[PDB]
């Protein structure tokens, strides 16, 4: 089997997780392009980690990769904060006003001692 | 009423990426295509619904693979660019090499001639722009550029030549420049770009610069004012652009099909997106060049699986 | 010990019994029996809410009593918990562990996710049990959410919750991070509302 | 000799299930004007439903009509607000979509439709002019004149014949006009089986896979879904009545390329 | 001229019928060409035939065989190897019948013919082209006769109390001249 050694594999994980957008799918442009941004000692080397860069072009252009990408991450920068609702669950206007709350819970409150709007619901088995 | 690009034929004769097309004006007939078989078809053209006729010739004088070509206003020089760190002139009628011009230390994307056929520049990824004439003699090295130059060309002058040697330059530094070739020195900047520009065209009159390239804002710059119009965008990565010698129409080659947008109005007028067999939707092929015939009414248009396309403007009902 | 202005202000009770943090498991541990205050007759036990605002109030005065606001890690492997705890993260300025925590991560000062802490909040104590033992080993104290069937051992300061639904361990996290901030001084008025509504803490699934 | 039996709707939306259960002579009575999806005339399979559906080209009276972007995204914002997404298919989503085009463009306007669940409809726009409970339709003995006023009424313009529930549903959520498959009737209510939680009173649909769940969506409590009858009144539009571990993930995957090896082998061995 | 065959569901197994009676019953309709109808509420299928189906009248007693082998522990891959093939046939055997056998005797003599992680099991169905279910007292042995009849050598050698390392010696001699020849 013609299983790629790991120094290829690690430097186009790392120039497709750095140097992403001005790759593509052309081998020829990017053998030029690893020239101008990595310095690999030989011919037979370069060659390698350029069709090993365009041929995981050809598979991101396909969908996500486990790998970091910039350009999804500001997306899940945005996402923990993004989809705030207006009105939550835990608001009174999702149930009028007066909670749904059984017989025990509503003695909780008048035990504790707080005034709450509750609708005591009678519930069984 | 609308014009409609209709395909009606296909030019197969390559082994490479066809990266350049270049039409003549002194014939309507001859189409000279510079591909990445290492070699240079020209064509005569016999208009059918389903073939053309005449694979004239095969310039093959290139160590490596060729970029660009361009054809004279009579149409029998042909000038290619290549990755052999050189440049060649071709005769269209047989393939003799004239001369070739030596003085690049690395690969060439570009060439344009001017009007007279006398003046010739040279667009390569050295960050350098080289400056020749038709005997060969390099009279200029311009420096400037931080990155590659992807494209150079020859602006068209609209008062016949009133002692302004004027080209234009978009490198891959986000950034286009512009020369004034009588006294050699940069005249304008057009910042505003913010990817790698794979192309730039003038207008016919020569007062309008559209710049695009992977991020896909086609970028109008007025050259006569020396200031920044307005910006197009055209979603995916552009790799060629020219403009239509009779209409306002200035289509684009991107990555998915050749968008054609309008100037006067501003609307799209045609997305061509050929139909192919065998590929996937991420591997469809795109368009890498593209050039507007001397009517323009026929397009040109090469693209990277070995096969010219063209389309036509009709006026529809 | 403490002003009689922290007790439980009415519209944090209409919070939590909007959340459903008083409903929880069908087993009922020796040790958490007080939690309970009595069963709603199916197999759900209902649970002492001013149990949970004090206790609270005690997990907020031990995150409060450190004086190196990086030196305590919240710890979690549940969905909801490392949107929880990266927002507690975010907010107060702590050490997140989110999805697998490292086994040999408190002793093994050789791997670099070796952080020794003080102090350690822990989502439950029965997933995330590895943290607790291995905080078992280098003299660490541990706040945690437990539930009326969690494990209770190797736990001080544990806040009954429920760390089955999104709503209560989002909102109880929310109100751990509101209670040191008002607790420390960021927000400077008892009776001011915090700006940051719960629903920021709680997890979505596109 | 039969009755001129006059079609009370102008256009009805037709499903896989009305296709394949009923030929076009059957809703032939009904309805003028047939539509349908494409993928729902692709995904049909059956040779007696391709014959019907050879016998309906050659009739040519259904229309073959893909449903606009904009209204697929105003279903899904519908069916995300009613939670019937999940079970609801891409195809149940695409009819609903051109149901709610059909609609909007037969009544010139969104005032019969309601864009929120629990929504009241707007009624001062009218004036510029199986477990279904299908009563108060029957007993009506129209006339010709009276078939042509109901008609020519905003209210049947447009019907959605579908054997799905939770497109029932959804339709029962947009208010959408709902007829049976066989009878040809507007539905009034509908009753289906949904998942209660014993403790937090959360309701959920049913699973389109079948499978329980075993830790509820927002209580987590084991065993506290239940199933509940749901009944839905298209008037009101009421409906009227861990799972943490990276195990559990494991499981279902598990579970999932075991149920693929299956169907494997089945094709195997069918095919073998 | 019609022909139903009545038989009895098991309640142990009635629930993988409502999990797999979806990948029951359509090879059978499809290939084989009959007709099924429950009775869930009395343990009752109804293998039903029709002129209008292909006459094939053994291939009833096959169906009937596809059930009555569902009845007893049965999977789905074995009814593939049922529909295929003709020589397969199915038995039952009693514990008690070998050896008077009580309780704890009882259940190490169903450890013995179970074993570690069902291994004497596995080494009985890949050396012999047998297929194993165990009930409570009941085993069950698919296959053909040169097949089954080791099967019931080795059986009778294991619920006797002989060793399963004896049980392997001669298992893998008689599987030897069962590939051999």
């Amino acid at each position: 089997g013609r299983v790629r050694t790991k120094t290829v594999k690690r430097a186009s994980k790392a120039l497709i997780e750095r140097y992403y957008p001005k790759l593509t799918l052309d081998f020829q442009t990017n053998k030029r392009l690893c020239d101008e941004i990595a310095t690999i000692q030989s011919k037979r080397l370069r060659n390698k980690i350029a069709g090993y860069t365009t041929h995981l072009m050809k598979r991101i252009q396909k969908g996500p990769v486990r790998g970091i990408s910039f350009k999804l991450q500001e997306e899940e920068r945005e996402r923990k904060d993004q989809y705030v609702p207006e009105v939550s669950a835990l608001d009174l206007s999702r149930s009028n006003g007066v909670l749904n709350v059984d017989n025990q819970t509503s003695d909780l409150v008048k035990s504790l001692g707080l005034k709450l709007p509750l609708s005591v619901i009678n519930v069984s088995a | 009423s609308n014009e409609v690009l209709v395909l009606r034929g296909t030019l197969e004769g390559h082994n490479g990426w066809v990266t350049s097309l270049a039409t003549s004006a002194g014939q309507p007939n001859l189409l000279l295509s510079a591909s990445r078989d290492k070699t240079l078809i020209s064509w005569k053209l016999t208009g059918d619904d389903q073939k053309f006729g005449v694979p004239v010739r095969s310039f093959k004088g290139h160590s490596h693979i060729v970029q660009d070509c361009t054809l004279t206003a009579d149409g029998a020089y042909a000038l290619s660019a290549s990755w052999d760190k050189t440049l060649r002139l071709w005769d269209v009628a047989t393939g003799e090499t004239y001369q070739r011009f030596v003085g690049h230390k690395s690969d060439v994307m570009s060439v344009d001639i001017d009007k007279k056929a006398s003046m010739i520049i040279s667009g390569s990824r050295d960050k350098t722009i080289k400056v020749w004439t038709i005997k060969g003699q390099c009279l200029a090295t311009l420096l400037g550029h931080n990155d590659w130059v992807s494209q150079v060309r020859v602006v068209p002058n609209e008062k016949a030549d009133d002692d302004s040697v004027t080209i234009i330059s978009a490198g891959n530094d986000k950034m286009v420049k512009a020369w004034n070739l009588n006294q050699f020195q940069i005249e304008a900047d057009f910042i505003g770009h913010n990817s790698n520009i794979n192309t730039l065209t003038a207008s016919p009159d020569g007062t309008l610069i559209a710049s695009a390239g992977k991020d896909g804002e086609i970028m109008l710059w007025n050259l006569a004012a020396k200031k920044a119009m307005y910006t197009l965008s055209a979603q995916d990565e552009v790799f060629s652009l020219a403009f239509s010698p009779n209409r306002y129409w200035l289509a684009a080659a991107t990555a998915t099909g050749i968008k054609v947008f309008s100037l006067d109005p501003q609307y799209l007028v045609d997305d061509l997106r050929p139909e192919f067999a065998g590929y996937s939707k991420a591997a469809e092929p795109h368009a890498v060049s593209l050039a507007w015939s001397a009517d323009g009414q026929t397009l040109f248009a090469g693209y990277t699986d070995n096969v010219i396309r063209v389309w036509q403007v009709m006026t529809a009902n | 010990s403490l002003p009689a202005t922290f007790d439980l202000t009415p519209e944090d009770a209409q919070l939590l019994l909007a959340a459903n943090t008083h409903l929880g498991a069908r087993n009922v541990q020796v040790h958490q029996e007080p939690y309970v205050f009595n069963a709603r007759p199916d197999g759900v036990h209902v649970i002492n809410v001013g149990k949970t605002w004090e206790k609270l109030v005690l997990a907020a005065r031990i995150i409060a009593a450190i004086p190196n606001p990086e030196d305590v890690v919240a710890i979690s492997s549940r969905t909801f918990g490392q949107r929880a705890v990266l927002k507690f993260a975010a907010h107060t300025g702590a050490t997140p562990i989110a999805g697998r925590f490292t086994p040999g991560s408190f002793t093994n000062y050789i791997t670099r996710s070796f952080k020794e802490p003080r102090l350690v909040i822990v989502t439950d104590p029965r997933s995330d049990a590895q943290a607790i033992k291995e905080a078992s080993y280098v003299n660490i104290p541990v706040i945690a959410l437990t539930d009326l069937d969690s494990p209770s051992e190797f736990v001080d300061v544990a806040i009954p919750c429920n760390n089955r639904g999104k709503h209560s361990i989002g909102l109880i996290w929310y109100l751990l991070a509101r209670e040191v901030l008002r607790l420390r001084g960021a927000l400077v008025d008892r009776t001011q509302p915090w700006s940051i509504m719960p629903d920021l803490y709680f997890y979505r699934f596109p | 000799m039969t009755e001129n039996q006059t079609a009370h709707v102008r256009a009805l939306i037709l499903d896989a299930t009305p296709l394949i259960t009923q030929s076009y002579t059957h809703y032939q009575n009904y309805a003028q004007s047939f539509y349908t999806t494409p993928t729902v005339f692709q995904e049909i399979k059956d040779a007696q439903a391709r014959k019907n559906l050879e016998i309906w080209q050659s009739l040519g009276t259904l229309k073959l009509v893909h449903p606009s972007e904009n209204s697929i995204a105003k279903v899904s914002t519908f069916a995300k607000l009613t939670g019937d997404y999940s079970v609801l298919s891409a195809n149940d989503l695409h009819i609903l979509a051109l149901t709610y085009e059909l609609e909007i463009k037969l009544n010139n306007g969104d005032w019969r439709l309601r864009k929120k669940p629990g929504d009241a409809l707007d009624a001062s726009k009218a004036d510029v002019g199986s477990g279904e409970d299908t009563t108060g339709s029957l007993g009506v003995e129209a006339s010709e004149e009276d078939r042509h006023v109901a008609l020519n009424r905003p209210e049947n313009q447009v019907a959605l014949a579908t054997g799905d529930f939770a497109v029932q549903n959804v339709a029962l959520q947009m208010n959408l006009n709902l007829m049976n498959f066989m009878s040809g009737l507007k539905i009034k209510r509908i009753r289906n089986y949904m998942l209660r939680c014993h403790a937090c009173f959360k309701i959920f649909p049913l699973p389109k896979d079948g499978k329980p769940k075993h830790f509820c969506a927002s209580c987590g409590g084991q065993g506290t879904l239940l199933r509940c009858a749901v009944s839905v009144d298209s008037r009101t539009g009421n409906v009227t009545p861990r799972e943490d571990q990276k195990e559990y993930e494991k499981v279902i995957k598990q579970e999932e390329w075991t149920r693929r090896h299956n169907e494997k082998i089945l094709n195997n061995w069918i095919g073998g | 001229k019609f022909e139903s065959r009545k038989i009895m569901v098991p309640p142990h197994r009635m629930t993988p019928l409502r999990n797999s009676w979806t990948k029951i019953y359509p090879p059978l309709v499809e290939h084989l060409k009959l007709q099924v109808r429950m009775n869930l509420k009395t343990k009752s299928v109804e293998l039903r035939t029709n002129p209008k189906f292909t006459t094939d009248p053994g291939a009833l007693q096959k169906g009937a065989d596809f059930i009555k082998a569902f009845t007893l522990g049965f999977d789905l891959d074995d009814s593939i190897a049922l529909l295929r093939l003709d020589d397969l046939y199915i038995e039952t055997f009693e514990v008690k019948d070998v050896k008077t056998l009580t309780g704890d005797h009882l259940s190490r003599a169903i450890g013995r013919i179970a074993g570690k992680d069902g291994k004497t099991k596995f080494a009985i169905e890949n050396a012999t082209r047998t297929r194993i279910v165990l009930a409570d007292s009941k085993i069950h042995i698919l296959g053909g006769f040169t097949h089954i009849r080791m099967a019931r050598e080795s059986v009778v050698s294991l619920i006797l109390g002989s060793p399963p390392g004896k049980v392997y010696g001669n298992l893998r001699t008689v599987a030897s001249r069962l590939k051999e020849r």
